[PDB]
RNA sequence: CGCGGGGUGGAGCAGCCUGGUAGCUCGUCGGGCUCAUAACCCGAAGGUCGUCGGUUCAAAUCCGGCCCCCGCAACCA
RNA sequence: UUGAGCCUUGAUGUGUAGGAUAGGUGGGAGGCUUUGAAGUGUGGACGCCAGUCUGCAUGGAGCCGACCUUGAAAUACCACCCUUUAAUGUUUGAUGUUCUAACGUUGACCCGUAAUCCGGGUUGCGGACAGUGUCUGGUGGGUAGUUUGACUGGGGCGGUC
RNA sequence: GUUUAUUAAAAACACAGCACUGUGCAAACACGAAAGUGGACGUAUACGGUGUGACGCCUGCCCGGUGCCGGAAGGUUAAUUGAUGGGGUUAGCGCAAGCGAAGCUCUUGAUCGAAGCCCCGGUAAACGGCGGCCGUAACUAUAACGGUCCUAAGGUAGCGA
RNA sequence: GCGGCCCCCUGGACGAAGACUGACGCUCAGGUGCGAAAGCGUGGGGAGCAAACAGGAUUAGAUACCCUGGUAGUCCACGCCGUAAACGAUGUCGACUUGGAGGUUGUGCCCUUGAGGCGUGGCUUCCGGAGCUAACGCGUUAAGUCGACCGCCUGGGGAGUACGGCCGCAAGGUUAAAACUCAAAUGAAUUGACGGGGGCCCGCACAAGCGGUGGAGCAUGUGGUUUAAUUCGAUGCAACGCG
């Protein structure tokens, strides 16, 4: 489990769902804990308490591979992106670093027309 | 947008996060490019924001406020 | 399941209250154009004078033809067999000017042609523009309600 | 023709083996739940383990059978 | 590398009693200890996490066996080693790579010779593949040899044997 | 233009054109046991096969079946490998039967195993396919319509004795 | 209609003082050229988006909105198509006619003598006097006041269609009626009404609490049925122990 005290965390957020995982300073993923994956399937999977849930999901079954302190990496707007960062300060982890990794193009692709 | 808030914060208030848009481009890019209506709602909401200071105007009037 | 041709569309124009599910008899041919033969049930109601609660509206005709000599026609007044629990009552809450007995669906009970029938009531068109406005007020309120969620 | 295994709650899957102190969930009912239902949450239920014998302190386990599901190459009366 | 095979070796297994991670069968009451003990700080092993295994050094020189409640008994000592994990060496396939040296060149050089034939070496690029032989599954109207009955108001069809 | 030399000269073939598909060069393919050739002393604006047939407007829906292409998990899966299991003969025992060592044989088939098919998808200028029932309009009539049966879809544009 | 930056070629605009031509001016039927997007032809390319198409939902039905794919197209180059609510719905040019509040780009003077002060031009926004108008509004870039010229209008529907012409590969484009029908169609403003338009208010209206109906027996009234009669009237809310 290489005992990694280090660690990344990598939160992918969507309006529907939140993707929680924990990967090593080369990215590797250590495993995955969505707010799909605790449960909420359907109107229940967009909630920062859901998106809590999730955070807590991934922060245990990790343990074998012992990380205290984690660089915070948040992509994609939903109900996380300011709940899961109180539950990863409350999760005992070191919030060493936020950083905001939302990619924002320079209007190349053209989105779609849905939603009338 | 990448801050560490020194060491001793224990709250983010990453308040640069939100300084840039948080949401601005985040939803503009979301769908409706529609290539005559951002150029159709960028006239109005402009002429609303100049009727809205031309509207603050209104306080020469005594009105007993 | 052994479900047969159905009124959808009296959901639209009744707003039926209570149901029954009373059997109903009919003639050999009708048994066989029963399982498949094109059996219809559009504008099904009921013409009771004492017991004779008979299932108006149903075009059944036989596919394949099994009338010899006395006639058989595809359209007939198909006798009820309903509860004497269900007989007496219907002297009473059906005689209202817009009340009336259909017939939201036809199927099987083991071999057996039970109809589900029920208490029609009866939309007005001014009532009628109401429900679908409602229908599409349910959808668009949870709308809104996403949106504080984004 | 004789080679490969498994048969267990209503259901589909494990514990058996590396012996003794049979569960899980699907379908059920019990409740919550609710302008209304439901999403979803829990409460409960069920086969002595295909059958019959033996070994064994101890057989659902292991071994003898028998039966069933099959899979298989055979298939020149 | 990856697994298997076995050598060596520890680890490895509390129906219920019960202080016991006591396996079975079994030979056994002295093993053993200062060629440094009871029992420490614990590491790690560990596990039905009950509690042992347990490196080292302080500790420093005693502990357990029949003995005891147990169906049973004591790893005090072991034998066959079952069980279970890894190391060790060993025979093997399978996979990944490197190399050139078999093998390929209808890449290049010169030579036989003046001859894109062919052969000689030089040399390059491939390279133990490819391709060939034997065996073998699959495909195969591309091709070959043949079959497709009789009765019957002619025959076909129907019907029959 | 070509053709049934010698009963059929055309509504046939060919054709320009369009499309599909294959082929990266020692090409596919073809002749050929094989050397080697054609392709081609050409190499994707090239060559082979197929479908249609100037041109103009165009060419719809359907992948169940068959065929082709792709996928690799699993099921089944030859040769090999022979583990195991059975027998024969018999050194010897049984002074009777009966047994049985070693060896050599016959027999058994686990283990090894790709392709293939089963499976998962794509493919119709791949082969081909493209339906029905009754009820319904304030003259009769007629159904725009609604319900129904099955299919992968139910023949679109256009045309039609 | 045109924007990541760079380079290459090229048009126009405006500012300054002078020099110069000496009415070369304005406008325009025809004609000529350009002209969004979609589309057509040809050779390409194709991430994403996306008609059509297919599937999934919704609905009584949904060949739509929604959801999942997804071709043409979008993209490059060569030509074609000359059509848009191609509209500030206001043609082109000159002149004259209260202002105020902004932006952009010049240029001149004085004090840059402290993010300056004052002039003078172009382009241009908003509000507005006179005036105009049917009103809304327009308003020194007029819809005010005139002058020059061209295009066009003549009730609504038929009808921008028919036939004919020419242009076009096609789609189509331009030119342009008649028969017949109707007594209205239309533009602005106003009062109410409604709004699945917005903002505020209050009420047992909801919430919040507590008691009931609807289940049961009898009592009363209505409908329905019967009768010789079971008089008649009251029957959304605002009838149903009402007259």
């Amino acid at each position: 489990r290489k005992q990694v005290s280090d660690g990344v965390a990598h939160i992918h957020a969507s309006f529907n769902n939140t993707i929680v995982t924990i990967t090593d300073r080369q990215g590797n993923a250590l495993g995955w804990a969505t707010a799909g994956g605790s449960g909420f399937r359907g109107s229940r999977k967009s909630t920062p308490f859901a998106a809590q849930v999730a955070a807590e999901r991934c922060a245990d079954a990790v343990k074998e591979y012992g990380i205290k302190n984690l660089e915070v990496m948040v992509k994609g707007p939903g109900p996380g992106r300011e709940s899961t960062i109180r539950a990863l300060n409350a999760a005992g982890f070191r919030i060493t670093n936020i950083t905001d990794v939302t990619p924002i193009p320079h209007n190349g692709c053209r989105p779609p027309k849905k939603r009338r | 947008i990448k801050v560490r808030e020194n060491e001793p914060f224990d709250v983010a208030l990453r308040r640069f996060k939100r300084s840039c848009e948080k949401a601005g481009v985040l939803a503009e890019v979301r769908r409706r490019e529609f290539y005559e209506k951002p150029t159709t709602e960028r006239k109005r909401a402009k002429a609303s924001a100049v009727k809205r200071h031309a509207k603050k105007l209104a306080r020469e009037n005594a009105r007993r406020t | 399941s052994a479900t047969i041709a159905l009124n959808k569309r009296a959901r639209h124009e009744y707003f039926i209250e209570e149901e029954f599910e009373a059997g109903l008899a009919l003639q050999g041919w009708e048994v066989k154009s029963l399982r498949a033969g094109k059996a219809n049930i559009s504008d099904s109601y009921v013409l009771l004078r004492d017991g004779e609660a008979f299932l108006f509206g149903a075009n059944i005709t036989p596919m394949a033809v099994a009338s010899t000599h006395v006639v058989c026609d595809p359209t007939r007044t198909r006798k009820l067999l309903l509860n004497q629990r269900e007989l007496d009552s219907l002297y009473g809450r059906v005689n209202r000017e817009g009340y009336t007995v259909v017939a939201l669906s036809l199927y099987w009970k083991n071999a057996w042609c039970k109809v589900k029938i029920g208490v029609a009531k009866g939309k007005k068109q001014h009532d009628k523009r109401s429900d679908i406005k409602e229908r599409e007020w349910q959808v668009d309120k949870a709308r809104i309600m996403k949106n504080a969620h984004r």
